[PDB]
């Protein structure tokens, strides 16, 4: 892929700020000396840096982000290899000034499915954290067998039995979890036209922004919007279910 | 309802020039009496003219009524009589025994199971007749619903996600019994009703129906209901009044298409006229006259205008609507300001009023103070 190559070498290049005046070189040191594997990045200096690599973040969210977290991978090991491999994925998080993302949930249109959003707004659910599986290890008493079995963000097959019918115990502490909430934020009353009634949005949140915002806050949360798919059926009608894949939650 | 050539029979007897007798007897035909509550039931079928110079000074046309009186007297029945006979015309009581409430709200209507507005009753009687019985005995909110309704004709909703204003032109007519069970003329009019003062500000006529213990008219009340009992006995089921569905097209045609004009209204005589009213109310510590009053007599001489169709009104219109609102006016008064007044302005209040129904009232007045100083 030509065009994943070219995004991921433009963020790498970034983040080697040497040259620069080491502001994200000095953010990675950062992370790592504290034991985090998220990083927050302000899009203005992708703006003042590169207005085309910007754009395209913001506009095709998923693989811009994509690319620029397997860049920030391969700097955190260039920088230090012991830790990089601590932690399977570096995420990351976005600020700064959204020109015309940044809207409300009121104002939140189809127009920005696949778009990077910088939304404010009162949070009104947290709901409670769950484990979700990512990779899931499977031991075979009779055949002394260990299988793993890796589960992709989709956002299915649980293994029981193995190959010749050998019942497999699931192996929670070896297997991988993440925690993962939803949360309902809603438009600020404060903001809200005095008429109609509050409009809300839903926002996924994955590790490291699981209980970032509690009910009743006024928070700003930054990420993906994109469309949810039903279950697997004959038939759909055209309604999809829309929700906020958070990259960033941060307090007012 | 949309005939043709009743045009015709409607003029007919338009002309008759004792017309107005003729209607103002023609209302309610089962009560007896209260002739002036007639009249003015009859005035505020035919309506006013709503006028809003510019678009900033808006007068409403309609003529609102409030009949309070002692129980026993019919009130009700003037009210559904109303109900029967004028189109657009709903029937709500104070209490929640009504089928429609005053106020609006919005709701999953309970047989059809879906989400709908309910206007208000008053909305409902947008350019009709609300009558409103049990007038003493409403909510706040329904107190604040008809204060909204009578001052700004429209409603305003906020309740779930509905900001919108929507008018409700209504007249209202309305019934009600004084603080006790029992009208003391004794006290004003204002401080033996269960009203502040703001809601019957807003009344262009009131009614004192007064139960007095009577020998002649009981006897003569007893005979009629008693009539009425026998002729509707299962087995067997000084004008002439019109008949009422002539009397309705009568009504529809007056409202639709006359349109009094007041170019020749004597302004030198209204205006003495409402200076000595203000000089003499407040000689006393009476409640006094103020504009609102020229307004609701304005609007009673365009109805009467209307009910003869004369498209101008004419002396006798104007001197007929003083009568009627100076009744009310002095009747709102207490005991020694209602003979004060009574004297004072016995001109005015004599207007069309022969000298035998004078003579009469006279002669009763007299044989009852003799039967009191008798019995006591
Ligand atoms: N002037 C009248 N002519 C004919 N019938 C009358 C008259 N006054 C009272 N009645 C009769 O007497 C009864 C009492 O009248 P009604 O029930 O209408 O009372 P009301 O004035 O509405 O009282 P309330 O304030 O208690 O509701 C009725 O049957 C009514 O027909
Ligand atoms: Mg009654």
């Amino acid at each position: 892929d030509v065009e994943l190559r070219e995004a991921q070498r433009d963020y790498l290049d970034f983040l080697d700020d040497e040259e620069d005046q080491g502001i994200y070189q000095s953010k990675v040191r950062e992370l790592i000396s504290d034991n985090q594997y998220r990083l927050i990045v302000n899009v203005n200096d992708l703006r003042r840096k590169n207005e085309k690599r910007a754009n395209r973040l913001l506009n095709n969210a998923f693989e811009e982000l994509v690319a620029f977290q397997r860049a920030l991978k391969d700097f955190v090991a260039s920088i230090d290899a012991t830790y990089a491999k601590q932690y399977e994925e570096f995420y990351v998080g976005l600020e700064g000034s959204f020109g015309s993302k940044h809207v409300s949930p009121r104002t939140l249109t189809s127009c920005f499915l696949s778009c990077v959003v910088c939304v404010e707004g009162i949070v009104t659910k947290c709901s409670l954290v769950r484990p979700k599986v990512v990779r899931s290890v499977h031991y075979c008493p009779a055949t002394k067998k260990t299988i793993e079995r890796r589960y992709s963000d989709l956002t299915s097959v649980y293994p029981t039995k193995d190959e010749e019918n050998n019942p497999l115990e699931t192996e929670y502490g070896l297997s991988v979890y993440k925690d993962h909430q939803t949360i309902t934020i809603q438009e600020m009353p404060e903001k809200a036209p005095a008429g109609q009634l509050p409009r809300s949005v839903d926002v996924i949140l994955d590790d490291d922004l699981v209980d970032k915002a509690k009910p009743g806050d006024r928070v700003q949360v930054v990420g993906t919007y994109r469309c949810l798919p039903g279950k697997k059926g004959g038939y759909t009608s055209g309604t999809f279910r829309t929700v906020l894949i958070a990259c960033n939650v941060k307090q007012m | 309802e949309l005939t043709d050539e009743d045009v015709k029979m409607i003029t007919s007897l338009s002309k008759d020039q004792q017309i107005g007798e003729k209607i103002f007897a023609s209302i309610a035909p089962s009560i007896y009496g209260h002739e002036d509550i007639k009249r003015g039931l009859a005035l505020a079928l035919f309506g006013g003219e709503p006028k809003n110079p510019g678009g900033k000074h808006k007068v409403r046309g309609d003529i609102n009524v409030l009949l309070c009186g002692d129980p026993g007297t019919a009130k009700s029945q003037f009210l559904k009589y109303i109900e029967k006979v004028s189109s657009r015309a709903i029937f709500t009581t104070g209490q929640g025994a009504s089928a429609v409430g005053l106020t609006a709200y919005v709701q999953r209507h309970p047989v059809s199971r879906e989400w709908t507005l309910e206007a208000g009753a008053l909305v409902l009687a947008d350019r009709g007749v609300c009558l409103i019985d049990e007038f003493d005995k409403m909510n706040d909110q329904d107190r604040t619903s008809i204060h909204e309704a009578m001052e700004q004709q429209s409603i305003s909703i906020s309740k779930a996600g509905i900001v919108t204003s929507l008018q409700a032109r209504c007249t209202v007519i309305a019934a009600a019994n004084p603080i006790g069970g029992r009208y003391d003329p004794s006290l004003t009019f204002s401080e033996n009703v269960d009203l502040t003062e703001p809601i019957i500000s807003r009344f262009d006529i009131l009614c004192v129906v007064r139960d007095t213990v009577d020998p002649v008219q009981d006897e003569m009340l007893a005979r009629f209901v008693v009539g009425s009992h026998v002729r509707h006995h299962p087995s067997n089921k000084g004008v002439e009044p019109l008949p009422q569905e002539v009397l309705k097209k009568y009504i529809i045609y007056a409202k639709e298409r006359v349109h009094p004009k007041l170019n020749q209204m004597d302004q030198d005589k209204v205006a003495k006229m409402y200076s000595d009213l203000r000089k003499e109310s407040m000689a006393t510590g009476s409640i006094p006259i103020t504009v609102r009053h020229i307004e609701s007599m304005i609007r009673m001489a365009e109805a009467h205008a209307r009910i003869h169709l004369r498209d101008y009104v004419i002396e006798d219109d104007v001197n007929m609507a003083i009568r009627v609102m100076l009744e009310s006016f002095i009747d709102t008064q207490k005991f020694s300001v209602m003979r004060s007044m009574r004297k004072t302005f016995a001109r005015y209040l004599s207007f069309r009023r022969d000298n035998n129904e004078l003579l009469l009232f006279i002669l009763k007045q007299l044989v009852a103070e003799q039967v009191t100083y008798q019995r006591n």
